[PDB]
RNA sequence: CGAGCUGGAGAUACGCUUUGACUCGGGGAUGUCCGAAUGGGGAAACCCACCUCGUAAGAGGUAUCCGCAAGGAUGGGAACUCAGGGAACUGAAACAUCUCAGUACCUGAAGGAGAAGAAAGAGAAUUCGAUUCCGUUAGUAGCGGCGAGCGAACCCGGAU
RNA sequence: GAAACGAUGACUGAAUCCGCGCGGACCACCGCGCAAGGCUAAAUACUCCCAGUGACCGAUAGCGCAUAGUACCGUGAGGG
RNA sequence: CCCCCGUGACAGGGGGCGGAGGACCGAACCGGUGCCUGCUGAAACAGUCUCGGAUGAGUUGUGUUUAGGAGUGAAAAGCU
RNA sequence: AACGAUAAAAGAAGUGAGAAUCUUCUUCGCCGUAAGGACAAGGGUUCCUGGGGAAGGGUCGUCCGCCCAGGGAAAGUCGGGACCUAAGGUGAGGCCGAACGGCGCAGCCGAUGGACAGCAGGUCAAGAUUCCUGCACCGAUCAUGUGGAGUGAUGGAGGGACGCAUUACGCUAUCCAAUGCCAAGCUAUGGCUAUGCUGGUUGGUACGCUCAAGGGCGAUCGGGUCAGAAAAUCUACCGGUCACAUGCCUCAGACGUAUCGGGAGCUUCCUCGGAAGCGAAGUUGGAAACGCGACGGUGCCAAGAAAAGCUUCUAAACGUUGAAACAUGAUUGCCCGUACCGCAAACCGACACAGGUGUCCGAGUGUCAAUGCACUAAGGCGCGCGAGAGAACCCUCGUUAAGGAACUUUGCAAUCUCACCCCGUAACUUCGGAAGAAGGGGUCCCCACGCUUCGCGUGGGGCGCAGUGAAUAGGCCCAGGCGACUGUUUACCAAAAUCACAGCACUCUGCCAACACGAACAGUGGACGUAUAGGGUGUGACGCCUGCCCGGUGCCGGAAGGUCAAGUGGAGCGGUGCAAGCUGCGAAAUGAAGCCCCGGUGAACGGCUAAGGUAGCGAAAUUCCUUGUCGGGUAAGUUCCGACCUGCACGAAAGGCGUAACGAUCUGGGCGCUGUCUCAACGAGGGACUCGGUGAAAUU
């Protein structure tokens, strides 16, 4: 509703069809959110009012800054208009207020969370996306992600209190197609449909299947994809 | 292609006997009894515009 | 050069020429606009500028890449040269190594030619004395699913 | 292949003239050579162009063209 | 959204008013069902009639991007 | 054979060597949400004038879009550039690459969008928001005057800046009516004598104490610097002080006065026909936008370009003795487009071709409405062979005795039905629907009376065989198969029971995400997303549900061991030399991922040996035998329905069973109606046939 950002389709990466499907859509206006949050600590802002953002699946919440300057912040589930909210180390553990880990006690549901203090959020940015604090670790604090990974991630990283809002994506039914239309192009085009020239499913006399793979190479259900990285050190427990 | 179509080249004897008949008949032609001019039998004279007196002009 | 010329053009008219036209040989001076194109833009041949000198007409400059600067490269060439990259049909009466072939083609640099060139060599006479080319050696030696098939070099004779 | 020698993309890594490479695994001997710097005419290849010639053609031949990359076909490259 | 009644385990039921819809009928427009005609055509895919959609997953201009084992595809190996 | 739509043509006059075809005249007929008119694209001189008449033209040409010559195209305000940015292109520096090259921030190019000043008439043979007349406006440089000190960026901020549907008030464009006005005449066939007939009936600008819907707006003092890199008086955040209706600022348009313009016609001259001069009226009433007032109102989710000009601010910097702003006169006015065709004979289709082609305007009457349909204005056409004939046969039609599906693969084809109003309306249901269900009645004219009309209601009377009197205009129903559904596809034999679908599941992915494009440690898509998100696969609304079998395959999980590569490691063997050496091959043991092995996993490949089918369905889109068997319907039923179970060979997300509604689907039945048929006939048109003109083809 305020000063934002041009959203331009486009699904065909430097020129060619990279990520299948994707295509409709009303046309969007992006939002600039402020996600790090750092350079306003010590400053309180007053939530002018929560907003629509068909770019994320949560709701957006704009913030009035006591130096004047406005920012639009992701909205958690609880924060009403007109409530104050501030960021530094020296911030309650209450709805909307940014502070990093270390401050953070154990237990505390939080979202938005970085990964290196700096960049900004990274975590838990969707609807009703939540974080448990596990406990202190060192310099680090053992996670929970919405998925159920547990991580360890710096208590020098921000984050804010709460879950986030949007409800829940359930009273959100869709119902017929064209729906699914007014956002990305005719989806899940089957395999089984196809040909033998393009896709391994393709072909037969009728309706089958007989090996199971995806579009192009690999195999579909069940299979790590993950590499053997650096990153898996700083992470116990993945599964669900 | 073309469904029915000829068999053999129609010789210069078997084309030439067809045109038999296609021999023109000279128009039976009668002086007309003023101007004196011919004219075709039942009509008027082209020449004076004549058919007992005068009808057409010159 | 020595009487004609006014292009093909066969075309009438105005003219020009022994103060030597015309044509032929050789230098110059002009040379719009595009095009490496080079002020900037561009759907080539068109749009829009700025700096300088200039009375306006008009004259010159403004691309990058090297080095102080003089000065050098940008692009273009029929084939021929060398370098980077490098097929398949085909033959093997099938095909896979092998063959086609380092052939075709693409690309880079270049010249009237290039490339190669002054033995850590050839080699078995303690012979030879930079390179290229031709003859020959010789279908020899040898390579090879030792299959199809591929195939040197020293010696000697010349071009230089 | 018993596969030397050249070449070098990767890891290494020397002798310096009673020193080094070479001579078809490798060794001894015997013999031939001085790498890791550059330059270098001429004989050779070609023919856009030029001139001369011909048991070359003479208008369905000869270049595609007695002249035309034109007319014509194709968005095009291309073809003609 | 405003008025009206109803409490057996019940729901809403009525009026007003509003102005929803991959809603209906149907031109433009987009399409191509069935027959006939056409079948050296008017035409290298059409004609008359009949028929499907017709506020949507809609139609359409201009500009621009993706191509040869490559593209594109509400998927026929379709189109390029 | 053909001469390119079945929208006709006819006669008269002219010209000319020659005329169905060219010209003129008077009729006819055809289109009129077009078959008129205006752009765009594209074409390129096709436009006009004057000539021509080989070829082109499906015939003929005296003619033309054809051949020749000459002409015509005029812009400060219209489109475009000297302005701006989108997708995309490009891109010094910077990132990658055997090459050539690929990427990329700023910037720059790029209209399809933003911005921006001119209206009304006149008129060449052919141009007109361009020329000409009338009266405007825009910026720029200077001149005289006003004013008397700022001006204000390459930076800030404000603003430009944006959807979809529905809709209230006023309005014009614009259209209709009249015994309103104005102008010309006349009319006779029977009448009318005007209260008939025909035509016209206001456009630009300036001024007004005139009417006016609608629309737009708050002003100012201060504080915090912690926000706009910094500054700012500007902008934002918080506070204090006058903010209801009122109130400001705007007038879309209407009116009045003037003025320039036009206006039906009228008047002379006329060189076969145009030119110059003149000029009447301007009313009342009804309709009416998709245009305007205008950035209105409301509702909605799918949440709706950017940049410049522009308005506000200070930094710099020049100057306050010549500021900006205002006013009036002079001056200034660049480049390209502009003819002509442009739903078509000038464009793409080889053709003067029955196709294709984006935007705008598109009148009247009748008709619920309308861009529908019939007739018709303006305007434009009769489609570049023609004339006779009136056989077969062919196409496109009209009627048809009795019969009415007997036709037939099949009611294929064609009838029937048809609008608006009123009554009435089933099973079944997802409570919306089915439903236009089915069935029935009405409908014209006139007079009276009642009301809300553009008309409607009641009452009475008339006329015809018939009253949506012509045109546009659903036939319906019972049951089943498949798919839920709108949708989508085989350009050019398949529209469907295929694909997509909302909904379900299995699964992978922790963010330089999996995954994808790619020379590449480039760059990018996924995503300026972050597990209520993204990839992949299967199934396919909804309802009830989804059994058993982990042996083989695959994925996920374990390690006690077997296997296993280069490399580390060299026991031992051997070559040569007198010799030290220099050399060829070289075990053991150790050495990762994999594979053997164990365990799990089925909305994994699969099966009905690892197990033998849980419901539910079953002679089925599945059934061989087979026209199974009995029943139904029929006079008679290889199909169809219903049971049955002996499932050659159903069965649970290659989903099982069922389902209201949906269907250009597919099957069976009934009503209706009918040339589908007994069984054909008659009638029309266009070919076929005949003359004159032009004159192909496969084939041989
Ligand atoms: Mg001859
Ligand atoms: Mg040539
Ligand atoms: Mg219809
Ligand atoms: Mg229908
Ligand atoms: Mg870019
Ligand atoms: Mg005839
Ligand atoms: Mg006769
Ligand atoms: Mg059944
Ligand atoms: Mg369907
Ligand atoms: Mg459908
Ligand atoms: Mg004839």
């Amino acid at each position: 509703l305020t000063e934002a950002l041009p959203k331009t389709g486009g699904r065909n990466n430097r020129g060619r069809i990279t990520s299948r499907f994707i295509g409709g859509g009303h046309k969007r206006l992006y939002r600039i959110i402020d996600f790090k949050r750092r350079d306003k600590s010590g400053v309180n802002a007053k939530v002018a009012a929560i907003e629509y953002d068909p770019n994320r699946s949560a709701r957006i919440a704009l913030l009035h800054y006591a130096d004047g300057e406005k920012r639009y912040i992701l909205a958690p589930e609880g924060l009403t208009v007109g409530a104050t909210v501030n960021a530094g180390p020296e911030a309650e553990p209450k709805l909307g207020n940014a502070l990093p880990l270390r401050f953070v006690p154990v237990g505390a549901v939080v979202h938005a969370l970085e990964l290196v203090p700096g960049k900004g959020a990274q975590l838990a940015r969707s609807a009703g996306t939540s974080v448990q604090v596990q406990g202190k670790e060192s310099d680090y604090v053992i996670v929970r992600l919405p998925s159920g990974e547990l991580r360890r991630v710096h208590s020098e990283c921000y984050a804010t209190i709460g879950a986030v809002g949007n409800a829940e994506h359930k009273n959100i039914v869709l119902g017929k197609a064209g729906r699914s239309r007014w956002l990305g192009r005719k989806p899940h085009q089957r395999g089984s449909a196809m040909n033998p020239v393009d896709h391994p499913h393709g072909g037969g006399e009728g309706r089958t299947g007989a090996g199971r793979v995806p579009v192009t190479p690999w195999g579909k259900p069940t299979k790590g994809l993950k590499t053997r990285r650096k990153r898996k050190t700083s992470d116990r427990f993945i599964v669900t | 292609a073309k469904h029915p179509v000829p068999k053999k080249k129609t010789s210069k004897s078997k084309r030439d006997m067809r045109r038999s008949h296609h021999a023109l008949t000279a128009p039976n032609l009668t002086e007309c009894p003023q101007c004196h001019g011919k004219k075709l039998s039942h009509h008027i004279c082209p020449n004076c515009g004549y058919y007992d007196g005068r009808q057409v002009l010159a």
